[PDB]
């Protein structure tokens, strides 16, 4: 498990943590410009087989934080007075040393601060021939000097290179996603190699966004829906980050939308694997 | 039938305690009852006040000598006026008994008051329900004069007479008066009265359901084997259901949610008690999305529990696109397992069996659903403005606003309801296919019973009274509380966020403020009997239920004493209470006086409990114009803020800190409520001004937060020290701020910040209570 | 399609100082909400220039109707008399209150001067923008001089005064300070290569006329004159983003003014670009 990690070192303000679907959708509008047409559903048909990714994670100086799985909470009484039983359960991301820990059920730490903060700020709409006021509210997350986010990769590289490598070029100059004409989706892009240990178990904690086929073990639920070209996409019962599958491959559903294209929405499973309590 | 007839036995048996300790005839409270309750069967009287003398002569074993004293006296009483068999009166008797012993645990000296769940050392002064002009505050103890226990007695035999021979009705009176004494004078007894014969009563309906007999109560098979199933459920995601609506529905929106999640927590509660045959003494506590409910261990009773949780899921999927959740769990337990045996506390144990299943259940957060993540695409849909739901097209009506916005179906019932809020006395719990229902449950719907109406249904919830005013008689009654202040409008009907704001103090802002009680989760397994836990769980319900409005009214000067106060309290004060469940509190209302609230409500609180625990109010300062997803967001973050560093602190402004860790935000309570001592009343004079000869100086506050900025770059730098003498010295305020002129040697080896840190909070509330 | 990207960069001069404020001192300046250095927004800088630019076709709705189709469909000024979307005058969006020109569809939006390149929402169409204004933050000379003890803001506190009895009425007002230096970043995406030309003299349009009024906060009492300093002119060619190989058109334009830029070297500088189109 050596994983190719991919850096996103941000300029302006992102919109959001990018989820993994608003990665692959901000992909596959790139390799329909910088590939053209028949490329990106030969880029789909590599997915189908081996190649996975993850969503976005954010990392502060070298320090690349991760997911904290699912598989803690129901033992957690085992792990371990009251105030740290708690304090330890509401967090939402652990360090890169502290994810190996919980996969294997040792006691760990929660980082201490969190790199970004959604701020909101609030802008306004002036019009041409009385500069007459119309505010509107608007939030975004700012990064911090040194962080930013990450995400992996693990797949043969020369569908590494041949399709991901070009498109974090591409889209290191139009946005992923949010007002990206305001400069806030840019970024600039360093890769590296990043290795999780996993011990080996039939139960499996997934790194992106889940959508199962069949229903998991522990799952921390999440509704979310694109927008494909102007068109809204249904919202879609995706599983968040760090829920636990025995065996499950994930899928992807085709869209119909009213495109000329068919549009994919990525929710192929990204198993690292876990160790879990009795339940 | 004989089914109520010993649901009565167990609540009607502790009676003749209350005529004790008056001393009205001899000792042995037992033979007491057996005379308060034949006489009352003499004049206005029913039939089964003969009867039910049974149930209070007998317990506490020493009246069923050689199970022989127990027949020659019920031989010459009939029981085939009603048709009990001769043995099935006998059978009843038994079951109390092993009731009476089950809720009381391991249980008179003189006549010792209810001693407080809180201190234990202190008692309760004896008093009445209602909230109304009195706040029991837990002090020195002081054993009742036996003059009182008479005019106790004679209201309570005027209430029995007039109330219908009933479970239900006899309910609220024993509430109403034997809520604050004492069941078993001792020391420190914090169990109450009403608690213990209701108790008796809950668990003696569950043995008749599961099965035993008069001599297998006898035997000690009854006790120490699995007949008892305790059921609780939680809803998870209350937060992220009331407050995640977009900038419309302006308080009266978000004061409609509120309630009607109560009403769907009650439509869970009651569903369970009328399909398992249950009283609603059955209910150990509901407040706040989560209850508890003691029911029987039958095979039969188990294939109902699973019909009543798979049928409120999945309504609770369509209605809500998995935003609320209920998580019903239950565990069977022994008859042993409620008390203490040796040094263990097995119904702490018993209770970490069944909230771990609890815990399991919130992560498999839909798992009896089998549609959950199956994919069907279906033609256009789109989503509501106000809510953000998605629905298909077509199902999006109109508002009540504006014809331009096509909100949900849903929401056009609440805001309906968003006005009926003044206008309402009620709701009647009935069935879906009905005429004049708003709103539907997952099992029934609600009628509003008005001010002026009749009510309608087969149950009907009654807000904040325990007294079947306009009711029938064949009805029930289901009291629930709810803390319910609104300031009104000029209109009859609830505010605005933009009218609390235009009458606030000094300039406008909404001011919301949400705290919670911390460390509570372990302070309920300290209980450990069931008539431990539901007085625990009533008292601290009935602080943020009804004592929290007496606060706002205006109320408890010898109990609370002087605030951090920019104005003296009003008459009818601004504020809205939006939620307040029993560990929690959700209050918005005009910005200076939810600032002085949350000092209002933490001190009463501090002498509700006897000292013991603390709030964790997280105070926040928004404008009209925000959508009140964000302001709940910023808010409980401010609040998670101050919870994670000392759980008893308040957050006052938004303010600046270093980059160290070792400056901590949010103030602590006695900490910031003497720098409202020292600092304010030297600045700040009252109502909006300012100190003598301190006006046409507001420029200068603004520097003297200029240079705790000088502070904030740079810790290190004793730059603050000269500049903070120079500028009172040039405007000739050398008196003003002796603690901030010179250092602190003292604060340095504690690594505490510097008396400049601090004045940022004090600063900023004088100055935006002044135009600024 | 994609062709490439004409990536410019260079320095903004706040000549004057300029005041942007988040309305929460009275009048505060945006900032970072860590470091607390102050910038300039991507959007205060692509709306600014959207508004001189839409006034100058205002003037020209007639004389562009050969030049640019789907200004034959509109007449100069506003709607606000009459709350009447897409009727026959220019600014016809009302946003809350303000009405701004938007095009409503695409086949219109592809041919108006404005929504082609600053872009269009419009309902069932959605034609997004062309060019991305990426903010713009200090010059690490003056990232620097914020670590060597210098302050970045200055109140300034201005007064009103009465006309008659001559009375004293202030207020303050947090600036950036004077002389400051922000590197600012605008990204233009070639989509079409018969328009390629126009959209890069028009927007350094727009930029001739922000030079001479002013960039946000009070600006008419003197807040504004933004000057701006061209580093590098690029092309970022769609050969380099398949491979990464580095041979992308560079023009030169280090001692460049903006009006040395639109004839002065627009033919001189972007002469290398004309035959990679
Ligand atoms: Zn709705
Ligand atoms: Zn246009």
């Amino acid at each position: 498990p050596k994983f190719i990690a991919v850096k996103l070192i941000p300029k302006g303000p992102f919109r959001d943590i990018p989820r993994a679907d608003t990665l692959f959708g901000a992909i596959g509008n790139a390799i329909s410009a910088i590939h053209g047409q028949s490329a990106v559903e030969e880029l789909v048909d590599a997915f189908v087989g081996g190649a996975r990714i993850s969503s976005a994670f954010p990392y502060s100086g070298d320090t690349y934080y991760l997911p904290k799985p699912l598989s803690v909470e129901p033992a957690l009484e085992g792990i371990l007075r009251y105030t740290t039983a708690k304090r330890l359960r509401k967090a939402k991301y652990l360090d890169l040393k502290n994810f190996e820990l919980a996969l294997r059920l040792r006691p760990f730490t929660i980082p201490e601060e969190i790199p970004y903060a959604r701020v909101d700020v609030p802008r306004v709409v002036l019009d041409r021939v009385t500069q007459d006021s119309s505010i509107y509210f608007w939030e975004e997350i700012r990064f911090r000097e040194k962080s930013g986010v990450y995400f992996l990769y693990s797949g043969p590289r020369e569908v590494f290179d041949g399709y991901i490598a070009p498109a974090m070029r591409f889209l290191g100059d139009t946005g992923i996603g949010g007002k990206s004409t305001w400069g806030a989706g840019l970024f600039e892009v360093e890769f590296h190699e990043m290795k999780i240990d996993a011990p080996g178990s039939e139960y499996s904690v997934t790194l992106s966004n889940a959508l199962p086929t069949k229903t998991p073990v522990l799952w921390r639920l999440l509704r979310k829906g694109g927008w494909s070209f102007g068109r809204r996409k249904p919202r879609m019962t995706f599983i968040a980050e760090g829920s636990i599958v025995k065996n499950d491959p994930g899928g992807m559903e085709r869209l119909e939308l009213g495109l000329s294209h068919e549009v994919y929405v990525y929710g192929l499973t990204f198993p690292l694997g876990v160790e879990l309590p009795e339940g | 039938e004989i089914d109520e007839l010993t649901a009565l036995g167990g609540l009607l048996a502790n009676i003749g305690k209350p005529v004790q300790r008056a001393g009205l005839y001899s000792g042995d409270h037992s033979t007491q009852g057996a005379r308060f309750l034949r006489d009352l069967a003499e004049n206005t009287g029913r039939a089964e006040y003969e009867l039910l003398s049974l149930f209070s002569e007998f317990h506490h074993k020493g009246h069923m000598k050689n199970d022989e004293l127990m027949i020659r006296r019920i031989k010459e009483l009939s029981p085939e006026r009603f048709g009990l068999t001769m043995e099935d009166v006998l059978n009843a008797l038994w079951i109390v008994y092993e009731a009476d012993n089950l809720a009381s645990g391991e249980r008179p000296q003189a006549s010792r008051p209810l001693y407080s769940v809180f201190n234990p050392g202190k008692a309760y002064p004896w008093a009445e329900l209602d909230f109304e002009k009195e706040l029991p505050v837990p002090g020195d103890v002081f054993s009742i004069r036996s003059q009182d226990y008479r005019e106790l007695v004679k209201r309570l035999w005027e209430e029995l007479s007039k109330a219908k021979l009933r479970s239900d009705r006899l309910l609220p009176v024993l509430e109403k008066y034997l809520t604050f004494v004492s069941s078993v004078t001792s020391e420190g007894n914090i169990i109450s009265l009403y608690d213990h014969m209701r108790m008796t009563s809950a668990i003696a309906l569950a043995m008749l359901r599961a099965g035993c007999t008069a001599e297998d109560v006898r035997s000690g098979r009854c006790r120490k084997e699995k007949r008892f199933l305790l059921i609780e459920g939680d809803f998870s995601g209350i937060q992220d259901f009331i407050y995640r609506v977009s900038g419309k529905g302006t308080l009266k929106y978000l004061r409609a949610r509120s309630a009607y999640l109560e009403l769907i927590g009650w439509d869970v509660v009651l569903e369970i008690l009328s399909r398992l045959g249950l009283t609603r003494a059955n209910v150990v506590f509901n407040a706040g999305g989560h209850f508890m409910i003691i029911a029987q261990n039958t095979p039969d009773a188990v294939k109902e529990l699973e019909e009543i949780r798979a049928k409120a899921v999945e309504w609770l999927y369509r209605e809500f696109e998995s935003d609320l959740y209920l998580a019903i769990e239950w565990e069977p337990v022994s008859g042993r397992e409620f008390g203490r045996e040796g040094g263990k506390n097995l119904f702490a144990e018993a209770r970490k069996r069944l909230k771990h299943k609890l815990t399991v259940r919130k992560l498999k957060r839909f798992g009896e659903i089998k549609g959950l993540f199956e994919h069907g695409h279906t033609e256009r849909l789109a989503e509501c403005p106000v809510c953000g739901r998605e629905l298909p097209e077509g199902k999006l009506e109109p508002s009540a606003s504006d014809p331009e916005t096509k909100v949900c179906p849903t929401c056009n019932r609440l805001v309906s309801l968003g006005g009926n809020l003044p206008k309402l006395l009620g709701f009647g719990r009935t069935a879906k296919n009905d005429a004049g229902v708003l709103v539907e449950g997952p099992f029934s719907g609600f009628v509003p019973y008005l001010q002026g109406g009749r009510p309608v249904g087969e149950q009907i919830l009654v807000k904040n009274t325990l007294n079947p005013g306009e009711i029938p008689e064949s009805a029930q009654f289901v009291p629930y509380f709810v803390a319910d202040y609104f300031k009104k409008d000029p209109k009859g009907g609830v505010a605005t966020f933009e009218e609390l704001s235009m009458a606030s103090t000094g300039t406008r802002r909404l001011g919301v403020m949400k705290g919670d009680v911390d460390r509570l989760g372990e302070f309920f397994s300290s209980m450990d009997s069931p008539s431990k836990l539901a007085t625990a769980s009533r008292f601290m319900d009935y602080f943020f239920k009804g004592y929290i409005g007496a606060i706002i009214e205006g109320k408890f000067g010898y109990i609370i004493g002087d605030v951090p106060s920019l104005r003296d309290w009003p008459e009818e004060p601004d504020i809205v209470v939006v939620y307040a469940g029993g560990d929690d509190f959700f209050i918005v209302g005009a910005w200076d006086q939810i600032f002085e609230l949350a000092f209002r409500v933490r001190r009463a609180f501090n002498a509700y409990t006897g000292g013991k625990l603390t709030l964790s109010v997280g105070l926040g300062y928004f404008d009209e114009r925000t959508p009140i997803y964000r302001m709940a967001d910023v808010v409980s973050e401010r609040l998670d803020t101050a919870k994670d560093e000392g759980r008893n602190r308040v957050f006052v402004v938004g303010r600046s800190r270093p980059l160290d860790g070792k400056h901590k935000l949010s103030y602590e309570w006695n900490h910031y409520e003497e720098l409202w001592r020292t600092y304010a009343p030297r600045i700040y004079a009252g109502n909006g001004r300012l100190k003598g000869k301190l006006e046409s100086k507001k420029g200068l506050l603004w520097k003297l937060l200029e240079i705790r900025e000088l502070y904030v770059r740079d810790p290190n730098d004793v730059r603050w020290a000269y500049l903070t003498a120079y500028l009172l010295g040039r405007h000739g305020l050398s008196d003003l701020f002796p603690e901030l002129v010179g250092i602190d040697t003292k604060a340095v080896e504690r690594k505490e910040p510097q008396p400049v840190y601090w004045v940022d909070g004090v600063l900023k509330i004088v100055l935006m209570a002044v135009r600024r | 399609r994609f062709y490439g990207k004409i990536v410019i960069k260079g320095k903004i001069k706040a000549v004057t100082g300029l005041h942007i404020g988040s309305q929460r001192i009275a009048n505060p300046v945006i900032k970072d909400p860590h470091t607390g250095l102050p910038y300039i927004p991507g959007s205060s800088l692509k709306g600014r220039l959207r508004s001189l630019f839409e006034i100058l076709v205002n003037s020209r709705l007639g004389e562009w109707r050969e030049k640019y189709p789907s200004l034959a469909n509109y007449s100069p000024g506003s709607c606000r008399p009459d709350n009447q979307e897409n009727c026959g005058k220019f600014f016809n969006r009302k946003i809350n209150r303000g009405w701004i020109h938007v095009c409503p569809d695409y086949e219109t939006a592809l041919a108006c001067p404005v929504c082609r390149l600053f872009g269009a929402s419009g309902k069932e169409s959605n034609f997004p923008s062309r060019i991305i204004v990426r903010d713009a933050f200090l010059t690490k000379e003056w990232e620097e001089k914020w670590r060597a003890g210098e302050a970045i803001t200055e109140a300034k506190i201005e007064v009103g005064i009465d006309r008659v009895t001559s009375q004293a009425n202030p207020r303050t007002n947090e600036r950036v300070v004077a002389g400051a230096e922000f590197e600012f970043e605008i990204i233009y995406n070639v989509e079409n290569t018969t328009h390629w030309r126009d959209d890069i003299k028009n927007l350094l349009t727009a930029m001739a006329l922000l030079e001479d009024s002013y960039l946000g906060g009070s600006g008419s009492r003197g807040y504004g004159k933004v000057k701006f300093i061209f580093d590098s002119f690029e092309f970022r060619p769609l050969d380099y983003y398949r491979t990464g190989k580095d041979e992308d058109i560079v023009s030169i334009d280090a001692r460049e003014k903006s009006v040395s830029d639109i004839l002065s070297g627009f033919d001189s500088l972007f002469s290398e670009v004309e035959g990679k189109l």
